[PDB]
């Protein structure tokens, strides 16, 4: 198991320049909790894309990136468990293997108006990118 | 006859045994053998799997194995898979999908071949090719091109692929599960629109349900399940028909299955959208292709994202696992299936004998945690007793080569024996 | 264009044997037999068969396929660099294979059958034919040839790729092939024109018709030919099978096509009554017409009623395969490793010859050496003509039999020792 990663603009683990880097070994669990209804009622709506390093640097996604998980419900604690095995129940396989890099980001504006905005968004404003170099 | 456990019980003795001599063992550790398929009929089976280099994606495969074999008694009081013939698909490097059918004690493989791995997102079926590869224990395999030009369709389909874990032979007609692509919303969704779930603030349920049928990589395309009926005069004068599945309880296009079992025709559809419960049913009519959908409240499948196990409410979701079922008793509405006992991860396969409303009994395959991406199950009468053979797309050795596993087991004669 | 082109003695070929290309089997029961070698554009393809206690072609449990490159080592001579080496996936069912090096890569055209005698009692629809292709980096891939979409110029009942090499011309492959047909559709003006003693049994027209029959199927005839395979980057194959010209017909036998000196050279091993060199450059492709040479000095040994230098028509079968390689087109010069024996397959000799005279020659070994067939390929290296030959040798007595590769240079000056 690993420390779950709460996906909100109010999380310190997202380094202002490097994002959140993780070095998970194969067979590790990792939750990605998207936040519940926060106390101050700041509704947080995102849409996460499994992406490639080049467009993770450029912070742009075309139609081919698959919507890995979307933070639809504000009340329900929506979550996303990951085991770094090879086989995954996701569309497009998503083989993890070992000694690879895996980048997860969101291009969305904070609210639901830009939910499917794929041009810019949080990837560069807050640099909320999860980078997972397995191994080492 | 029908003398077996039909009640809720613990500690079942399936007499589970693994079969290792059927599936070949590749010398290269980097090769991944993935997406196994198995279809049994009249004591003969057809097994198919894909081989790729450092990648377990189906069309990303340089070899596609096609095996034909027979069920044989070895005096063991249990069925054994006897491999008779084994060939590689002549167009393996271009295979997008294949479906096995064992017809008249012979093997038939229906494959979709294309130069473009993304053909389903940006092309049409006139740009691709479709083949029937057929052989048995003695004859050399022969491959014939399907004349899709001479095909008749019940709707304005723009693309299609044979997608599923098995097909069916009825007389001179082959019935293969297929997933079609169409670029206009010609569908209705009374079943999806009738759910009383929280309405998401962006769109309404009619929009949610229309868009949930779209391809996730082409917002302009829709994936609709269906069947293909191919009749012929001894590989002559092919007559091909493409019919869509009923609009009652529509679910996003996904690999399915047709199986001849117990005097019936069973259709299965993998749940890759928001309705995470078992989609299966016996075939009532053929036009439109109407399976009598079950109300299963206990069988689901794991998936990451917004639609995990036991999820019911409509939502724009994509993802899931393929898990065949096999009927055991028509009157008692009993079925067996190797499902994954996890909410979001694909692991811990469990042989599960179930009702439409209750789980009857179950058993883990391995004591240790086991990765399993898909399972298929087929059951049959052997020595007047019900036996089943399942294939699991396993990854027990993480980091090393991937190879599926075959298990044989018996429905328990008595309840609670250990 | 600067080498010895006259009759002379004591030539200096600078002969060297190559041993590191062909593997050496630890098992004494293995027979390494039937070597094939084709060189093109600085790359080569080598093939040979391995069997257990038997050196017969279809009686082989392993078939090696090797791809490699010609490399300069600063040695002032070409060296063979072995790049890839694989075993045929259907080796235990291989009846015959032919190598082609196309675009600096290796291509192997093989015939697979359950019946080692398929050519006597079966047909080609009952068998399968494959192309196995690979290079230095890519894993070998084998594709089945769609013989269903094949067009033929005659009513052939069977065929096998039989020869020491093929040819790549643009997008088309041209492979030598031996066909089987069960009706006498042939004429024999050339054989019938011979002024030889009439055999008391049959007439010359009968002798010449029947000498084309298979020696193991009195009802079948073996006719040489070519196969033209055009394709769209291994897609939508278009395959054509054309027979050889009826001018100067000789019983079906392994042949060769080679790209040399801007021309295409065809060779046919002499396994019938005409024991002299059958070779010629290709004029037309349909029908496959090679301009046959009128060579009066190159033959081959064989036991029985047709030994070396036999000319008269006779129902004969047997002989040895001995490739040739052209050295100068204007001077009509060729080189070949032939067998210096009347009836036994022994004493290989590198021979540079005219169509009418032998120019010079040299024995490969001072000791007696058994050699059943030889193949030779020549090329320009460092602005000089060099040649490489492979001999299926048996230097040790019996036991581990293995072919040998030799490299030599055409002598710059005449009579230097
Ligand atoms: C399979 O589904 C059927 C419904 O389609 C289930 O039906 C009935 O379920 C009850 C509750 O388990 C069974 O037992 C009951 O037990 C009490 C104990 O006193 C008894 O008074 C009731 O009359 C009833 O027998 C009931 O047997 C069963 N129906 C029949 C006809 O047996 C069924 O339970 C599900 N399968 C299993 C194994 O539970
Ligand atoms: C998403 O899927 C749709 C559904 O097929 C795709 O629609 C088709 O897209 C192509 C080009 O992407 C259009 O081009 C056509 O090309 C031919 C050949 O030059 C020309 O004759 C036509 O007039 C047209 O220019 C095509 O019209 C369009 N629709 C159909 C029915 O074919 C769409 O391209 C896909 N988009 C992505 C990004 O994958
Ligand atoms: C995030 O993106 C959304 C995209 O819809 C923005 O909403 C639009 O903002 C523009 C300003 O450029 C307005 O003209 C539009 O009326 C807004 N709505 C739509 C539907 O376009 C939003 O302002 C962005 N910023 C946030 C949400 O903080
Ligand atoms: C020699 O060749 C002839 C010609 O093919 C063979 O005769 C044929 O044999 C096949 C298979 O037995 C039959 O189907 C054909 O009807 C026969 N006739 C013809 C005209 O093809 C003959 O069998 C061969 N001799 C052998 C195998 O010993
Ligand atoms: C193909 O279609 C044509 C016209 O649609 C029809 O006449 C024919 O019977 C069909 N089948 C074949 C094998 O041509
Ligand atoms: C399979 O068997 C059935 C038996 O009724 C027959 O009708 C059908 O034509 C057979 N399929 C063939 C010969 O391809
Ligand atoms: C949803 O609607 C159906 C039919 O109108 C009804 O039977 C069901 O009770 C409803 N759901 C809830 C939670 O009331
Ligand atoms: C469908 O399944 C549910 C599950 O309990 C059941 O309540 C409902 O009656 C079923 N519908 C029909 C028509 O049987
Ligand atoms: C080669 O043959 C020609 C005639 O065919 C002859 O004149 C010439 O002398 C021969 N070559 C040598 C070296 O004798
Ligand atoms: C090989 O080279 C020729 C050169 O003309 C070219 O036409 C052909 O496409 C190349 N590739 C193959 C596979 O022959």
């Amino acid at each position: 198991n690993l420390e779950p990663v709460s996906w909100s603009s109010l999380n310190p683990k997202f380094l202002s320049g490097k994002g959140l880097v993780i070095y998970p070994k194969i067979g590790d669990k990792l939750d990605i909790i998207c936040p519940r209804a926060e106390a101050g009622r700041p509704y947080e709506y995102y849409k996460l894309y499994l992406v490639r390093p080049e467009q993770a640097a450029a912070c742009s996604t075309v139609l081919d990136p698959n919507v890995l998980v979307t933070c639809n419900r504000p009340e329900q604690e929506i979550r996303f468990t990951i085991k770094f095995q090879e086989f995954s129940p996701n569309y497009m396989g998503l083989e993890f293997k070992k000694h690879h890099d895996y980048y997860i980001t969101s291009t969305s504006n904070g609210s639901l108006e830009g939910l499917e905005n794929r041009e810019g968004g949080v990837c560069r404003t807050r640099t909320m990118k999860i980078i997972m170099k397995v191994g080492q | 006859g029908k003398i077996f456990c039909k009640s809720v019980s613990k500690d079942p003795d399936f007499r589970l045994k693994q079969i290792d001599y059927v599936i070949p063992v590749q010398q290269d550790r980097s090769i991944c053998m993935n997406n196994p398929l198995l279809d049994i009929s009249d004591g003969f089976f057809t097994y198919i799997h894909y081989e790729g280099i450092n990648s377990c994606k189906k069309s990303d495969s340089f070899k596609v194995l096609l095996s034909h074999g027979e069920i044989v008694d070895r005096g063991d009081y249990r069925p054994s898979l006897y491999l008779l013939s084994s060939h590689y698909h002549p167009y393996s490097m271009q295979v997008i999908n294949c479906v096995p059918v064992t017809c008249n004690q012979s093997s038939f493989v229906f494959c979709h071949i294309s130069n473009n791995t993304k053909t389903l997102d940006n092309s049409d079926y006139s740009s691709d090719e479709y083949y029937i590869t057929y052989f048995n224990g003695i004859d050399r395999p022969k491959t014939k091109k399907i004349p899709i030009n001479n095909m008749t369709a019940d709707n304005r389909y723009i693309h299609f692929t044979f997608s599923g874990g098995g097909g069916v032979c009825l007389g001179e007609e082959f019935i293969i599960p297929v997933t079609t692509v169409i670029n206009t919303d010609v569908f209705t969704h009374d079943y999806c629109e009738s759910f009383n779930c929280s309405v998401q603030t962006g769109k309404s349920l009619k929009e949610i349900c229309s868009e949930s049928l779209r391809s996730p990589t082409n917002s302009s395309r829709y994936n609709l399940n269906g069947i293909m009926i191919i009749s012929q005069n001894n590989m002559t004068d092919f007559k091909i028909q493409l019919n869509g599945i009923t609009y009652n309880k529509l679910s996003f296009g996904s690999p399915g299955r047709l199986s001849k079992t117990l005097g019936q025709v069973l259709y299965y559809q993998s749940s890759m959208s928001w309705d995470t419960y078992l989609k299966a049913g016996f075939v009532e009519k053929w036009k439109p292709f109407t399976p009598n959908w079950m109300n299963n409240t206990v069988i689901s499948r794991p998936n990451q994202g917004n639609c995990p196990r036991y999820h019911k409410c409509p939502e724009i979701c994509y993802g899931g696992t393929y898990n065949d079922i096999a009927p055991l008793d028509l009157g008692k509405d009993m079925y067996v299936s190797v499902i994954l006992d996890s909410d979001q991860l694909a692991e811990n396969p469990e042989i599960t004998v179930f009702n439409s409303t209750t789980i009857l009994y179950k058993e883990r395959v391995s004591k240790d945690e086991l990765n399993t991406r898909s399972t298929t199950t087929s059951c049959f009468l052997f020595l007047d007793e019900p036996w089943c053979i399942s294939v699991l797309e396993t990854n027990r050795f993480n980091g090393k080569s991937i190879r599926p596993e075959i298990y044989s087991y018996k429905i328990p004669k008595y309840c609670g024996t250990k």
